[PDB]
């Protein structure tokens, strides 16, 4: 224990590190996903 | 009185290290930054950089202007043509207006 | 406040311009702006002090009176047209009308001289939600009815509002009173693109709104309500003197920041409406503006005005005070010029 | 274009990533580095210009100024290196992230092909130079100095932008080679007149024109040695190279709108050459100096002949390495004595030997000794304003007579004279400053043995 | 790479700059044609809603 | 001005005709520029924080890097969509209407007689 | 270590190979004539396909 | 900061939690008159939170690994100092007095906080409303000039009434010779050089502006000596001590929340003390500032936020 009293960032709050890493994962996969389907649907409807 | 502090005073540099460059106050690296600057400013742009501008060929049509230049004048002067028309441009492809 | 009177009022300030903004009456637009004068009422005066009261009261007064001019102009047009709505062919009077009450609600020059004094005298938080969110609604009335405004008078009152914005900052020294200022300039900029591309006046207002937020925020950081007080902030908090710097470069609309856009192509559609001597003094007077965003530049960054003993123990003490949401504003009114295609439309 | 503002941009997560002990060494050997890449910019072997994208490419005059400004940057480091030592660290890669700044928004600048982008970049050049000059500058007076640097430029800026927006709902698209080719005569109205004005006025404000000159002085003296070097060495350049720019659409009545221009550059230029030979403070002597210099590149682009082009474009290049020689010089003998005072230090040829070469050597440039790019350029202006009027060579010789009336005049009391023997706080030499000196010279020996690479778009 | 490289990439740049001139010049023609008499998708100025009308018989026959 | 326009959806984020616009490529500078903003954006606020700038709050900026993308590919892609409509108004109105966009002649640099202005 | 101490020699040389690459992008960007120009109209020799790259 | 309005939403209510010794106590007297020892023990037989006198090093210990640091960076004023020369022309006299003020500013919000945090009474030493004596002698004596008492009223003007006075406030009444002779039996050397003029200045000052307003608002306890050095009549008479004045009485929920929000803002608490009126006693100057500055940043465990400093044994950094 260095400082007298605890700091507010003694422990890392895991509730929300596991909610951003979840939220920028299901982010990027989302992404991902709806960038496939868009080229998809673009191919589709322009016949290539 | 605002409690400032005094005035530094520029110490001689070379008292503490005689082999001063100019650079950083340690010695290693006032020597490294030195050759650094000699190396990398002098070695390889003085030079290297010198020799390319130098190489550069036909800058800007330099030598191939002056060959066409040669060659023009030989052709006008073998086939008796002007060696400057004073027309750039032919004057059959102009037409003028009517007044 | 107790929560539910907070609750109460917060719900109140919001549901005021979404009223006017969503409502084809315009006397749900007008009743909309009711709500919204009405509930920042007692968030100015919460402090209770001489001066929120007498802001509160200048305030009051003030739009009070516009909401009344405005009720003139809605039930003239009534009478005219048998219709809730300044549909194409009300009278030049009632739209003329309506626009100098909607001047008067946002605080334009000649209108201007209450809102240094209201800005002034009410906390930090109070002067961002009035300069923020109090003139979404009266621009929304006035973007609903643009083909219908007079280009002389709205021109007239926004190369007014740009001078008298740039004067009055030049001259002040409190914070609150320069923001005010500065919120007195800008609107003159977008009353000036109104009648011809609203949606540039929509692009200079969420400029605008951008580049207040975090300066707000930053000053709500330790209370500076002074140019001295924002001047020790180098003891206080160094870290935020090179997004203070940037952002009263924007507010200045220096390039290459993303404030010079919205100056940048409100004049752009100005030259196209062939408005040039108009674009050519709003510029000039945008630069007397830049000069007291860089006099203000100098006194917080750039120098080092001497501190106190007590900021010592300021510096011992630790804060938490800059929330998440300031970074993202900074960075989107400081870095934001080359997706100035996206950012239009 | 790219190959070169790439890996410039990457020098600033170098500045901030490098260690204390390593970040000048590693930001100055790249900044070589880069000069080196920028050199590649001279293999132009055709008539045509190096359109390397659709918003940047490459000129007989844009080349040189680009290779200026990527060689400078390590001059810079090198120069202002030595009045840090006693500073933070964090500021020191601030200071370091402003020049590298300047030098990318300058390459940007030169190598734009949208006059709009020009302008963008012209204020953001005109950003970091100001945070430069109000914050590292010395005296109380650095504020006064950047306020009236900053306004002088904006309001110069400001109906150049207007006029710029104006040509682009005219003709289109604001691109140099489209203007260039649909070039379309002005019918020399009163609209048109203002038109010119309000295009030609900010490059004239930056050159600095006579009577609108009075921001340079006080900035050059107020700025650190970095930010002198590149005011003096880039910035008069931009503005000039604005000129060149925007000239080719403004026929027919440049013709007769040169006129007022041309007389405030030859009498100002005489003027301040007059203060150069009465002026107390080092500094102010170079920048007043510079001032003439550029009067005289103001009046070869207002006279637009062929010759007067490349006589303005070797000045241009000549007189930025002169001018940051000499500002290096000078903020030697400030780092030593700690004054600008131009009679305060006198003898300094007796323990500054090689130092006094090097400020000969300065001299001598800037006094245009044959057969050197600074007497080419100015003997190329002398012989275009002649063509142009006769009676301008008195005007010429005038100025030709005080340049190196100041420039000896300095030499002698800065060198020469009995050595100031109570400045007992005459270190000998740094190795850095020598270095910074033999990089300032030798450039110039090199464009002297070809000036071929500097003489631009007409020859 | 050699002369003809630069010599066509500046062609290409030139119809693509030459394109969006005439593209801009033509899009101010459009928005001031269509602004002077809005026929076109642009500056589609409002109406009173037709849907909100009582064709209902009413109370009173001359309606 | 284009609010008005026939078939236009109100508040409508993405419409349909907008599924035959090509997407961004999702590795394009506009997008880049936007992660790296968003990586700034982090920065910046671990500075405001006191934090180690870059060693600190991992996961924080992956999620500013993370929403910037997300939100400038959808942002992106609505206004790829309202140039497009745009474009196409303005071509759809062109050839509505001929008569007052009429093919002028470009006569060549024969027939034409430019003024010499010499500069001496 | 070494790899460790000093990676930050690799921004600037890997930011001059990305520079290049995106010069090259530009390069097969601007292709609209290539083997088209007046002055370079030639016919394609059989072993190469472009002109140039 | 874990406490705010979703916590008193959920239900954090400090009238919820207090109880019958959940007073503010404060004991007041003169240099060296019985003082220390009588709140240590009011409080040990009360069951109340002990808060000694706020030295010049109170900030310093009650922040980071809470050693005493440097003087430069706490305060850069010397008791002993004033004690050998008040009238230095430094101005380290009032320099020491609004740092010692600023010092008793955060103790008292810290004691506050504690209060409404947990319920529990706190017994001070000489809290904010008992430094104006110290002000006021330091004035009639000439150490201090009028601008200096101005700066002083200012500053406690701006900072004194957004808080709440203690419940009760206990005064040794001990007269000036007795104070002489405990000083010269304590030995200090520097303490040993101080004035009679001085102490019958803190003691005027006390019976004539301390003891009516707090009198006029709060329970009054003075003291002799014999009724004092025996802390059981006087916890006798806090037992039965009837609280029926003051603003204490007046306030609920809402105004307890909003007090113990303002009190564990620290630095809204000390953002008055840092006004920019540049008096020249305590105003600096920017190169004395950056030195000590980036002095007080590269000391151990300060150079971030607490919890982020990887060289005191922080850990899991990037993942906070
Ligand atoms: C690099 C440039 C950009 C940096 C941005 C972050 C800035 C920052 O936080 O700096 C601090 C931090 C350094 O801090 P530190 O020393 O470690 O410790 C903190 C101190 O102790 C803290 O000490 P302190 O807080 O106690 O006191 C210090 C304080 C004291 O205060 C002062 O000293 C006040 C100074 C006032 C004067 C300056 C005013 C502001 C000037 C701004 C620039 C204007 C001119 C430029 C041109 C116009 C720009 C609009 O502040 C400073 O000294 C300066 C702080 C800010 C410095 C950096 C400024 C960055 C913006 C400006 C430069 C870059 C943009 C412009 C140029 C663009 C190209 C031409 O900087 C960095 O770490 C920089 C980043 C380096 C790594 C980059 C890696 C990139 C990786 C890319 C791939 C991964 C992402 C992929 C995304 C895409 C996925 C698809
Ligand atoms: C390490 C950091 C980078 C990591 C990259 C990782 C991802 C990756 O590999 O991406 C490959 C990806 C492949 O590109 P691509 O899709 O093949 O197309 C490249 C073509 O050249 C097509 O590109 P383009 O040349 O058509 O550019 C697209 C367009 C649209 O793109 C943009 O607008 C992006 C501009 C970024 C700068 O750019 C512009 O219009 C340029 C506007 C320039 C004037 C802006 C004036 C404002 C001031 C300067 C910029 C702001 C800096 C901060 C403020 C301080 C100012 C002093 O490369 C890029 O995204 C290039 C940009 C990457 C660096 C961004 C700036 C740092
Ligand atoms: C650094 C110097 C600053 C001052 C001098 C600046 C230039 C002075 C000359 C130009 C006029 C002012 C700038 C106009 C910019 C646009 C020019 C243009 O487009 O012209 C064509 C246009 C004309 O438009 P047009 O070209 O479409 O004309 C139509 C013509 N027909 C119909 C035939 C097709 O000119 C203008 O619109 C000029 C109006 C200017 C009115 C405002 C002037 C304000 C004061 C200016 C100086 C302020 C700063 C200095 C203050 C004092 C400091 C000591
Ligand atoms: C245009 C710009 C569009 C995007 C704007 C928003 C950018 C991202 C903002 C969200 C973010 O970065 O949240 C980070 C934060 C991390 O939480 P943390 O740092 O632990 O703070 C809690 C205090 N103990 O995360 C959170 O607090 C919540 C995490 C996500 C929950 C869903
Ligand atoms: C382009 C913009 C530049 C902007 C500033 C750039 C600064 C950074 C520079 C980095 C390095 C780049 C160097 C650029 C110049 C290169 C000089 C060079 O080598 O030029 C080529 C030249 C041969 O070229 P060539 O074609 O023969 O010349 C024309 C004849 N048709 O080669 C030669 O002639 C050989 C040259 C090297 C050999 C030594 C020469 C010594 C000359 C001594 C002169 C002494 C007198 C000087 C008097 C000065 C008075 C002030
Ligand atoms: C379409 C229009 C969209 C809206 C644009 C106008 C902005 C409206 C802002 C509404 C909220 C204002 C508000 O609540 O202000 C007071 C608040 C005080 O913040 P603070 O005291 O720091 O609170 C920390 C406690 N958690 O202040 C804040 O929390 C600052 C809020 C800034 C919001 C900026 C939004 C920019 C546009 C997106
Ligand atoms: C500073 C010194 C200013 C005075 C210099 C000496 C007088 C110069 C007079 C001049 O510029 O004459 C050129 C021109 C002559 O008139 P002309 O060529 O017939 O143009 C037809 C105009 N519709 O005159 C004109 O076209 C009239 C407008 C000339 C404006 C020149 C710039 C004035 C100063 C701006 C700063
Ligand atoms: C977090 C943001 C989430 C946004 C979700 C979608 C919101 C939506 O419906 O946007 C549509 C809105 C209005 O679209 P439109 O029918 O064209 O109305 C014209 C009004 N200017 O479209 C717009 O307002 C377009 C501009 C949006 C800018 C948002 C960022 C600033
Ligand atoms: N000038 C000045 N001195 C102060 C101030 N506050 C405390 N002191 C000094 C007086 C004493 O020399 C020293 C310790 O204060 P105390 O009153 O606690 O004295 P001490 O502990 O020696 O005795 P005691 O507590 O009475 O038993 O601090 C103040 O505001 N101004
Ligand atoms: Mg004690």
């Amino acid at each position: 224990k260095f400082y007298v009293r605890e700091p507010v960032n003694a422990k890392p709050n895991w509730l929300a590190v596991g909610l951003s890493v979840g939220a920028s994962v299901f982010m990027w996969i989302y992404l991902i996903q709806t960038h496939n389907e868009d080229v998809l649907e673009y191919k589709r409807r322009n016949g290539l | 009185q605002w409690q400032e502090d005094p005035e530094p005073e520029d110490e001689n540099v070379y008292a503490k290290n005689p082999d001063f460059h100019g650079y950083d106050s340690d010695p290693v690296v006032d020597v490294w930054n030195m050759r650094a600057v000699f190396f990398f400013g002098f070695s390889i742009v003085l030079v290297f950089g010198t020799t390319f501008v130098a190489y550069v060929p036909d800058y800007r049509m330099q030598e191939w202007a002056r060959r066409e230049a040669e060659r023009l004048v030989k052709y006008r002067e073998v086939n008796g043509l002007p060696i400057m028309e004073s027309n750039y441009f032919d004057p059959s492809k102009i037409q003028l207006p009517e007044d | 406040m107790n929560p539910i009177t907070l609750a109460i009022i917060y719900f109140t300030i919001f549901l005021g311009p979404v009223i006017t903004m969503s409502s084809t009456n315009l006397m749900l637009m007008w009743v909309g702006l009711e709500f919204s004068l009405l509930a920042i009422i007692p968030m100015l005066i919460n402090k209770k002090n001489p001066r929120s009261t007498e802001a509160a009261t200048k305030y009051f007064v003030t739009q009070a009176t516009a909401s009344m001019i405005i009720l003139l102009a809605i039930v003239l047009n009534y009478k005219q047209l048998g219709t809730w709505m300044f549909q194409q062919q009300t009278n030049g009077l009632i739209l003329n009308m309506t626009l100098m009450a909607l001047s008067m609600k946002l605080g334009l020059a000649p209108f201007h001289f209450w809102l240094p004094e209201v800005t002034q005298g009410i906390p930090l938080h109070m002067g961002l939600i009035l300069l923020t969110w109090q003139k979404i609604a009266p621009l929304s009335i006035l973007i609903q009815i643009y083909p219908l405004l007079n280009s002389t008078i709205i021109l007239m009152l926004a190369i007014t509002s740009i001078f008298m914005g740039a004067w009055g900052g030049l001259n002040q020294t409190q914070m609150r009173k320069i923001m005010a200022y500065s919120s007195i300039a800008h609107m003159g900029w977008m009353l000036a693109i109104l009648p011809y591309n609203p949606s540039l006046t929509l692009l200079n207002l969420m400029i605008y709104i951008i580049l207040t937020a975090p300066m707000f925020m930053a000053l709500m950081l330790n209370n500076s309500m002074t140019i001295n007080s924002i001047s020790l902030l180098w003891n206080k908090t160094p870290a935020m003197l090179t997004m203070i710097s940037l952002m009263l470069l924007s507010l200045g609309g220096l390039p290459p920041l993303t404030g010079f856009l919205p100056k940048w192509i409100i004049i752009t559609e100005l030259m196209k409406n062939n408005c040039l001597i108009m674009a050519t003094l709003m510029a000039m007077m945008a630069l007397l503006n830049l000069f007291f965003y860089t006099r203000l530049i100098y006194s917080t960054s750039l120098t080092m005005f001497p501190t106190n003993n007590n900021s010592k123990m300021m510096t011992h003490q630790t804060k938490t005070k800059p929330n998440l949401m300031f970074s993202t504003l900074a960075i989107m009114s400081t870095m934001t010029l080359p997706l100035a295609p996206q950012l239009i439309t | 274009m790219l190959k070169i503002i790439l890996p410039s941009l990457m020098l600033l997560p170098l500045t901030w990533l490098s260690s204390p002990k390593k970040t000048w060494t590693n930001v100055t050997s790249y900044s070589f580095l880069i000069s080196l890449t920028s050199l590649t910019l001279l293999w132009q072997t055709d008539e045509n210009y190096k359109n390397f994208s659709n918003m940047f490419s490459s000129d007989p005059l844009s080349t040189p100024l680009i290779i200026l400004t990527a060689w400078l940057l390590p001059l810079m480091l090198m120069a202002s290196q030595n009045h840090l030592k006693k500073d933070n660290n964090v500021l020191q890669k601030l200071y370091i992230s402003m020049l590298i700044s300047l030098q990318i928004l300058l390459i940007m600048t030169f190598s734009a092909t949208e006059l709009i982008m020009f302008y963008i970049l012209f204020e953001a050049t005109l950003i970091p130079t100001l945070i430069i000059i109000t914050r590292w500058g010395n005296q109380t007076e650095r504020l006064n100095a950047g306020i009236y640097f900053l306004f002088y430029t904006l309001i110069g800026s400001i109906p150049l932008l207007i006029a710029l927006i104006l040509i682009q709902n005219h003709v289109g698209t604001l691109n140099l080679m489209i203007l260039s080719f649909t070039t379309h005569t002005l019918d020399a109205s009163w609209s048109n007149n203002l038109l010119w004005l309000a295009c030609m006025m900010a490059f004239l404000i930056k050159m600095p024109l006579y009577g609108v000159h009075l921001w340079l002085p006080k900035a050059h003296v107020e700025a650190p040695i970095a930010g002198s070097m590149i005011l003096a060495a880039i910035l008069l350049k931009l503005g000039s190279y604005g000129m060149i720019r925007i000239s080719i659409i403004l026929d027919p009545l440049t013709k007769y709108m040169a006129y007022p221009f041309i007389l405030l550059s030859l009498w100002g230029m005489i003027m301040t050459s007059s203060i150069c030979l009465r002026q107390t403070d080092l500094k102010s002597l170079i920048a007043y100096s510079s001032v003439s210099h550029m009067a005289l590149v103001i009046a070869s682009i207002m006279i637009q002949t062929p010759w007067s082009f490349m006589g303005a474009t070797m000045l241009m290049i000549a007189h930025g390495l002169t001018s940051s020689l000499l500002f290096c010089l000078a903020n030697s003998n400030y780092e030593r004595i700690h004054s600008r005072t131009m009679i305060m230090a006198r003898g300094l040829q007796m323990v500054f030997p090689l130092m006094a070469t090097w400020w000969l050597m300065a001299s001598l440039a800037n006094l245009a000794l044959p057969p050197s790019i600074n007497l080419m350029g100015e003997l190329f202006i002398t012989m275009s304003l002649f063509s142009w009027s006769n009676f301008t060579i008195i005007l010429m010789g005038i100025n030709i007579i005080i340049t190196g009336m100041y420039s000896m005049y300095m030499i002698i009391t800065t060198q020469r004279g009995k050595l100031t023997n109570h400045m007992i706080n005459l270190q000998p030499s740094h190795t850095r400053e020598l270095t910074l000196m033999a990089l300032h010279m030798i450039p110039l020996i090199l464009l002297t043995t070809s000036p071929k690479l500097i003489t631009g778009l007409t020859m | 790479d050699g002369p003809e490289k630069n010599y066509e990439k500046t062609l290409a740049i030139l119809q693509i700059e030459s394109e969006k001139a005439e593209l801009r010049l033509k899009e101010q023609e459009v928005r001031r044609l269509m602004r002077a008499r809005g026929d076109g998708p642009w500056y589609q100025f409002p109406t009173p809603e037709k849907e909100f009308i009582d064709h209902s018989p009413k109370a009173t026959p001359d309606n | 001005m284009m609010n008005g326009r026939p078939g236009h959806e109100p508040l409508k984020f993405l419409p349909d005709e907008a599924r035959s616009l090509p997407p961004p490529k999702l590795n394009d500078p506009r997008l880049v520029y936007m992660g790296l903003l968003g990586y700034c954006t982090g920065l910046m606020d671990n500075m405001l924080r006191m934090r180690p700038v870059m060693r600190a709050g991992l996961h924080r900026q992956l999620l500013f890097v993370t929403s910037f993308v997300f939100a400038g590919y959808f942002y992106l892609k609505r206004q790829n969509y309202l140039y497009a409509v745009k474009d196409h108004d303005m071509f759809g109105y062109i050839k509505l209407h001929p008569e007052d966009f009429p093919e002028k002649e470009k006569k060549t640099y024969a027939e034409i007689l430019e003024p010499f202005h010499p500069v001496r | 270590q070494l790899l460790r101490e000093h990676w930050v020699h690799i921004l600037v040389p890997a930011g001059f190979v990305f520079g290049c690459y995106l010069d090259r992008k530009d390069d097969e960007k601007l292709t609209a004539f290539r083997n088209k120009s007046m002055l370079f109209q030639r016919e394609l020799r059989p072993n190469e396909e472009v002109t140039w790259k | 900061l874990r406490y705010g309005l979703l916590a008193a939403i959920l239900g954090d209510k400090t009238t919820k939690k207090l109880h019958e010794y959940s007073r503010v106590i404060t004991v007041d007297g003169n240099i060296c008159s019985g003082k220390n020892k009588l709140a240590k023990e009011i409080a040990q037989q009360l069951g109340m939170k002990h808060y000694p006198e706020a030295g010049i090093q109170y900030s310093s210990t009650t922040t980071g690994d809470g050693r005493p640091l440097d003087i430069e960076f706490s305060g850069s004023c010397s008791l002993e100092k004033f004690y050998d020369d008040p009238k230095s022309n430094d101005g380290n006299s009032y320099r020491l007095q609004s740092w010692l003020y600023a010092s008793r500013l955060l103790q008292y919000a810290d004691a506050l906080e504690h209060l409404l945090s947990t319920g529990q009474g706190v017994v001070l030493e000489r809290s904010i409303y008992s430094d104006f004596v110290f002000l006021e002698a330091m004035y009639n004596q000439g150490y201090i000039r009028k601008q200096c008492v101005d700066h002083y009223n200012e500053i406690k003007r701006l900072t004194l009434p957004e808080y709440l006075p203690p419940h009760a406030v206990i005064y040794i009444d001990v007269p000036v010779p007795e104070v002489q002779s405990r000083i010269q039996k304590k030995g200090d050397p520097h303490e040993m050089k101080v004035t009679s003029a001085y102490l019958q200045d803190i003691e005027n000052a006390y019976k004539k502006t301390f003891l009516p307003k707090m009198s006029e608002m709060c329970e009054v306890l003075v003291y002799d000596s014999w009724e004092a050095e025996d802390p059981t009549k006087v916890v006798e008479d806090i037992e039965y001590l009837k609280y029926n004045k003051g603003p204490w009485l007046k306030q609920d929920d809402w105004t307890f929340h909003y007090l113990r929000m303002l009190v564990q803002d620290k630095t809204e608490v000390l953002n008055y003390t840092t006004i920019p009126v540049y008096l020249p006693e305590i105003t600096i100057g920017a190169h004395q500032g950056s030195r000590i500055y980036n002095s007080f940043r590269e000391l151990p465990g300060r150079k971030y936020a607490p919890g982020y400093n990887a060289e005191v044994g922080d850990k899991w950094i990037w993942l906070k």
